[PDB]
């Protein structure tokens, strides 16, 4: 499922990048001496590309969802195995307790 | 004020007991106890030891009680005097 | 068009429903049949916003049923002839295009389709495209269609889509 | 005895997507490990004076040892209302002893066509979904060698209802709708 | 004006970067252990054994809220509950993991005691029982008194019978969700396997009734308790001897 | 299938409206800022109006980006809540852990029982044979 | 230039459906 994780990471990264780009561009817009001419155009291009990329990625990931966005909430659970294992562990703990008690009585016997 | 509050809380207790009886009929007892008559704020009749495998237990509220304490009434049988059991 | 109007409807309540909660039972029952059924004079009915009033229950002799005339407010949708409404294409076929407008479904005949438009059988998803690909219509797309006329049957209304009029189709 | 009507919806899945459908059915269905059954079925027809030959379908489970042969009779389609969107047939299900083949032949029923079906069975409530790949059988008698009838696998949703009340089809339609994007299960008439 | 605009934009973006560089991870881990589903904006989970064939009409839907996340238990499933069975001679885990395990245990103890109390009241048995509110009292042997009580904390004991109660109701669930109901022949309808084998491999009355036996958790538990008492009695007698 | 088609349509509409809006809000900021000739309205009005407008559109863009993040998180949650194949694989994997644990515990308990039983046998052969005789 | 399609991998073949059901019912491709 690491695929989804990587997708989300890329998404967040691109979003943050685009908003920083927009910030810089508007700051250079108010600037009395916009020295970043070609640089500014490059930034605009980059921002546009980023938005397009984000859109495409999102659409593809939505399909990946709707390929198995069955709506159905899914029944299958591990409740059976989990409950069984819990029961087993409790039983072993009880056995350990009884063993310890018998050992303590034997120690008492030896102490005289 | 006391009369109004007393009537209200006794009717609420009647309703709570009726809900408890229907909950018991639903889950555990299952027709082993029945509801004969239920008057909201007047009386609630519970029947036990049915004829299949009758007796009634009436829990009523009377406007205001001063001369006599208001307790429950087992109407049909009027159970015999058992000092320890009738008090409970 | 989405029109919020008051409707006059009648309820046949069985006597078994008498007793506690008879009034809201009629209100609850009213929603059962009004929702999911349409009529040509008023169009498809979506929901009942509120019940304006509840009428007196008139007994039918011999039957034992009751007649409750109820005044309720509801929003209805009815296609009108010669009007343009946004639509969604459901399935694409050579014979015609099937589009859905909420409860309303419309069928577009091949003749009504523009002459320059042609079916794209080769493409895996059935769709209509032009020679220059300037405009393409595919399943689940936004298009506007002119209703030639309103025709109803079995409490269902479906009209014809006409693309001849200007400023129609996808953009 | 009341009669048992079988509600059937039949659809096909190409082999490449079989894995996606298997995972999907497991999720929607009750949490039971998949049965992975394999079976051999031979249909017997009775050529009597009446033109229609009685068809009885006999099934032997090769995979499950010590399990009895099953004999079933399937009635003519009773589908009527468009809303039901299901195929309705009368069905009688009878478990039979191993000496089934001989009894049928002596009675006069004649073996006609034999197929071997291998696939997975999953169930949700009464509904049973069987996904199987039919295999043609060649050579007069044997199961050692089989050829695939199709790359695709038929998927059939079947309910053996008691025939009391209805709305059984509605529940089936809802379940079929979920698998509809993965595979279009629809009522396909046996004719052509 | 553009200064203000730029300022706002930068602030927001940097705020998003500060919220970017473990709610997601927490929710992911919560899914593998406990089944979850999506409804509205109040994502819920399953806290009942209904997947493992339990016919208890109760909604085990625990909420998940952002507070790196908190689990909201359904009301009346809180605290700790443990069934207590006694013989008297008279008459590393995550925060939400503990909460959800305790509430699921409370749900199963309520399931057990509902089964036991219904079988005590309605099923006719030898030497009948008394079910008062949360306590069942039986007299298996005339000098013996067995008591089964559901202790709900809502913040002499024999463990073996409590453990066997849990396993008995667990087998009673797993009987419904069994793989024995699956018919390996595709044509074969459904139902138990030996009930299918009853037809061709012809069974008598006794095998048929033994496959389909109408018993109860209370009956079996009482039989077990009686056997334990008898064993203890014989042991003590031989010891004295 | 109907309900899955509707969910897909809603998510896709969210995304499309969203790219269109971020691009259009940036376009509106640039349709603006362009110091054009002023007349009638007067800078004393035009100036402050433009400043407020820019501020509001910047806020709008930030809100659209926040909505994008929210939708991304929703998709992430859906892909962990009910992907379907990954969830089935994970359920199978937890069944494995639990089963191994049970097996280990069972073997341990059985061995313990055996050894304790042998000790019990020795003690039963002793205590019973003790002379004592009160 | 939002491309066009992306996933057209058909899961089920209707011709296949027809053939399979046909065989199951009458017996085409089995005798």
């Amino acid at each position: 499922l690491a695929n989804e994780r990587l997708r989300a990471l890329e998404d967040i990264e691109r979003e943050i990048g685009a908003i920083l780009q927009n910030a810089g561009t508007v700051i250079l817009e108010l600037s009395k001496e916009k020295t970043n001419e070609r640089l500014l155009d490059r930034q605009a291009a980059a921002f546009t590309a980023s938005v397009q990329h984000v859109e495409a990625e999102l659409s593809a990931q939505i399909r990946y969802l709707t390929q198995v966005a069955t709506g159905q909430p899914h029944e299958g659970s591990s409740y059976s195995s989990r409950k069984d294992c819990q029961m087993a562990l409790k039983r072993v703990d009880y056995a350990r307790l009884k063993l310890s008690d018998v050992a303590r009585t034997c120690e008492q016997m030896l102490e005289n | 004020m006391y009369n109004c509050l007393h009537s209200f809380c006794l009717s609420l207790q009647l309703e709570v007991l009726h809900s408890q009886t229907l909950m018991l009929i639903r889950e555990r007892w299952g027709d082993l106890v029945q509801v004969e008559r239920y008057h909201a704020g007047k009386c609630l009749s519970l029947s036990v030891w049915n004829q299949q495998v009758v007796h009634k237990v009436t829990i009523k509220i009377d406007e205001n009680d001063v001369s006599k304490p208001l307790q429950i009434f087992h109407d049909p049988p009027l159970p015999a005097s058992d000092s320890k059991l009738v008090e409970r | 068009m989405f029109y919020h109007i008051s409707l006059e409807h009648e309820i046949l309540l069985h006597p078994r429903y008498f007793g506690p909660n008879l009034l809201n039972t009629v209100k609850q029952k009213l929603f059962t049949e009004v929702e999911g059924t349409c009529t040509g004079k008023y169009g498809f009915v979506i929901a009942v916003t509120t019940i304006d009033n509840i009428g007196a229950g008139v007994i039918q002799p011999g039957r034992g049923f009751v007649l409750y005339p109820v005044k309720y407010k509801a929003i209805v949708f009815r296609p009108f002839k010669g009007e343009v409404v946004d639509a969604v294409v459901t399935q694409v076929n050579k014979v015609g295009l099937f589009t859905e407008i909420g409860p309303m479904s419309c069928f577009i005949s091949r003749h009504s389709i523009p002459s320059e438009m042609e079916f794209d059988p080769n493409s895996n998803p059935p769709c209509y495209k032009t020679m220059d690909e300037d405009i393409v219509i595919q399943q689940d797309d936004e298009i506007r269609l002119k209703i030639v006329g309103t025709r109803v049957d079995k409490n269902d209304i479906f009209a014809i889509g006409s693309l001849m009029d200007d400023y129609l189709g996808l953009v | 005895t009341i009669n048992m009507m079988e509600y059937l919806l039949q659809g096909s899945v190409l082999d490449h997507s079989l894995e996606s459908l298997i995972h999907r059915l497991r999720g929607l269905c009750d949490n039971m490990e998949p049965e992975t059954f394999l079976d051999h079925e031979m249909v017997f027809l009775l050529k009597g004076q009446q033109a229609s030959p009685f068809v009885l379908r006999a099934r032997r489970s090769m995979d499950r040892a010590g399990a009895p042969w099953h004999l079933r009779y399937l009635g003519q389609p009773e589908m009527g209302d468009k809303n039901r969107h299901a195929l309705v047939r009368n069905c009688v299900d009878i478990a039979t002893s191993e000496n089934l083949t001989d009894f049928l032949m002596e009675m006069g029923f004649r073996m006609d066509h034999e197929f071997v079906a291998k696939g997975h069975l999953f169930r949700k409530g009464i509904m049973k979904i069987m996904v199987y790949k039919i295999f043609r059988i060649l050579v007069p008698g044997n199961t050692d060698s089989t050829e695939a009838l199709s790359l695709s696998y038929l998927v059939e949703l079947s309910v053996v209802a008691p025939a009391g009340q209805d709305m059984v089809s509605d529940d089936m339609k809802n379940f079929a709708e979920q698998l509809k994007p993965l595979v279009h299960l629809e009522k396909i008439d046996p004719k052509r | 004006s553009l200064a203000g605009a730029a300022q706002i934009l930068l602030k927001g973006a940097e705020r998003l970067t500060k919220s970017v560089t473990d709610f997601n991870s927490e929710l992911l881990r919560l899914r593998q252990h406990w089944k979850l589903r999506k409804v509205g904006d109040k994502i819920l989970g399953d806290l009942s054994y209904r997947s493992a064939g339990s016919l208890f009409p109760h909604h085990g839907t625990f909420e998940v809220i952002k507070n790196p996340l908190d689990v909201q238990i359904p009301s009346d499933l809180e605290g700790s509950a443990y069934i207590k069975v006694s013989i008297q001679k008279q008459a590393g885990s995550p925060h939400w993991q503990t909460k959800l395990e305790a509430a699921q245990n409370v749900l199963l103890c309520k399931e057990i005691f509902a089964q036991l109390s219904r079988e005590a009241v309605q099923i006719k048995s030898q030497v009948p029982h008394i079910v008062v509110k949360n306590q069942i009292i039986s007299q298996p042997f005339p000098s013996l008194q067995l008591s089964i009580s559901l202790c709900h904390s809502s913040n002499d004991h024999l463990y073996v019978l409590e453990h066997n109660l849990h396993l008995l109701i667990r087998e009673f669930h797993k009987q419904t969700l069994s793989s024995i109901m699956m018919p390996h022949p595709a044509s074969a309808p459904f139902g138990h396997k030996r009930m299918r084998l009853s037809g061709p491999q012809a069974f008598d009355k006794n095998e048929i009734n033994s496959l389909q036996s109408s018993e109860g958790l209370l009956e079996k538990i009482i039989k077990q308790a009686k056997h334990i008492f008898l064993r203890s009695r014989a042991a003590a007698t031989i010891d004295s001897l | 299938p109907q309900s899955k088609e509707t969910l897909l349509q809603s998510y896709n509409k969210r995304l499309k409206d969203d790219i269109k809006s971020i691009m259009d809000n940036f376009t509106e900021i640039i349709k603006t800022a362009k110091i054009e000739d002023e007349t009638q309205v007067s800078r004393a009005t035009q100036g402050e109006q433009d400043n407020y407008e820019m501020h509001v559109r910047a806020a709008n863009i930030v809100r659209a980006g926040e909505s994008l993040m929210k939708l991304v998180s929703d998709l992430k949650q859906f892909l962990i809540l009910n992907d379907f194949p990954s969830v089935n694989e994970a359920i199978d994997q937890r069944n494995q852990q639990l089963r191994t644990l049970q097996e280990e515990c069972d073997r341990k308990l059985i061995t313990l029982r055996d050894e304790i039983s042998i000790d019990l046998y020795e003690l039963e052969e002793e205590y019973y044979s003790s002379s004592s005789s009160l | 230039e939002s491309g066009g399609l992306r996933p057209n991998k058909q899961t089920f073949n209707p011709t296949d459906t027809n053939a399979l059901v046909a065989a199951v019912a009458f017996g085409k491709g089995l005798s």
